[PDB]
């Protein structure tokens, strides 16, 4: 259900530094008629530029294969940009040249201190990463479990019962025939 | 479960193996004393549980004589060959008959001492004839040969 509001909600786009626009993440404009100003609220002023002056063919939308919510605001109406205590903006432009980083600091001490973690040292581990039956009655049981699983491995049967394994295996040759391969691979029939 | 019940009693008429009777064989399994197992006794094929009283036969292999095992050779004539797992149980100790029954009269196969010879089914016509010796094996074993039509060109050359 994309549609069109208006298209015609006329807007401006204006181009600004990095301080104020950066900041708003309300002033008065001043408008003299063919330069025009803004009563900044406090704080200085400013003058704005006529970037382009035909805008057409370009437009303002919003939004809410698959497809979404579609919302058409307006269009553009002018294009500006904001020209600009002006020598302390200067001196604060004088001191983006002067930001840097720092040094690699050196350990100071009797060395063999700090050298002693290195090979042997004792002081092992401190830390938490990566550490890591009868014959008639287990027969019993075995039907029992054949009644629920016939095709079924010898792997959760060993774990299942957790029995005498081995008299659990001379049950399975005995009364039980594992199949070898196919779908039911160790299991017995 | 009577399955398991009827099994153990189908182990007892074959850890038996003698013709003991049902009545007996119920009191030998003591707790059971059912009767649906007596309807796949006689039904099971290998345990023949005979009508006439008591009669527990089993199956298997029965050739318990070399007599019948050279009918045992006979009846496999171009199909396969058996082990020896069904002629140890139908006859106690079948390889010291094989070693009575050389010559082409029990080609077993003799896989390990420690294996006891996991014997085969096969039977030639003369089968040992054992007079050759092991020199004349090697001299049989160290002669290459010119092969295609080298050799009977060879042979014109030598006689055949």
């Amino acid at each position: 259900d994309l549609d069109l509001e208006r298209s015609n909600r006329q807007v401006w786009l204006v181009r600004l530094p990095m301080f104020l626009a950066e900041k708003w993440r309300l002033g008065k404009i001043r408008i003299n008629k063919s330069k025009i100003t803004l009563l900044l609220n406090e704080p200085h002023e400013y003058d704005l530029e006529l970037t382009k002056k035909v805008v057409e063919n370009e437009y303002v939308f919003t939004e809410q294969t698959i497809p979404k919510k579609t919302a058409i605001v307006g269009t553009v109406c002018h294009e500006c940009q904001v020209m600009p205590y002006h020598k302390i903006v200067e001196q604060r432009r004088n001191i983006v040249k002067l930001n840097n980083k720092e040094r690699i600091t050196t350990l100071d001490e009797t060395v063999g201190v700090t050298m002693s973690h290195t090979g042997m040292s004792m002081r092992s581990d401190n830390s938490n990463f990566l550490k890591v039956m009868p014959k008639k009655e287990i027969l019993d049981y075995l039907f029992k479990l054949f009644d629920e699983y016939d095709y079924w491995s010898l792997k959760g049967l060993k774990e299942r019962t957790r029995q005498p394994e081995a008299h659990l295996k001379e049950c399975l040759d005995k009364v039980a025939t594992l199949v070898k391969k196919g779908p039911y691979a160790f299991k017995y029939t | 479960h009577d399955s398991s019940k009827l099994l153990w009693a189908t182990e007892y008429i074959q850890k038996k193996g003698k013709p003991v009777l049902v009545n007996e064989l119920l009191d030998y399994l003591s707790m059971k004393k059912d009767d649906k197992v007596i309807e796949l006794l006689k039904k099971l094929d290998r345990i023949e549980f005979d009508p006439k009283k008591g009669t527990f036969k089993y199956l298997t292999y029965d050739v318990h004589s070399p007599s019948e095992l050279l009918k045992l050779l006979r009846s496999q004539v171009t199909f396969k060959g058996i082990s020896c797992k069904d002629l140890k149980d139908g006859w106690p100790q079948c390889d010291e008959t094989i070693n009575q029954l050389e010559e082409d009269s029990k080609i077993l196969v003799l896989r390990t001492k420690k294996d006891k010879t996991p014997r085969y089914v096969w039977y030639n016509s003369g089968g040992n004839l054992k007079c050759i010796d092991e020199e004349f094996v090697k001299m049989w074993e160290n002669v290459q040969l010119p092969q295609f039509a080298e050799l009977p060109r060879k042979l014109q050359d030598l006689g055949l």
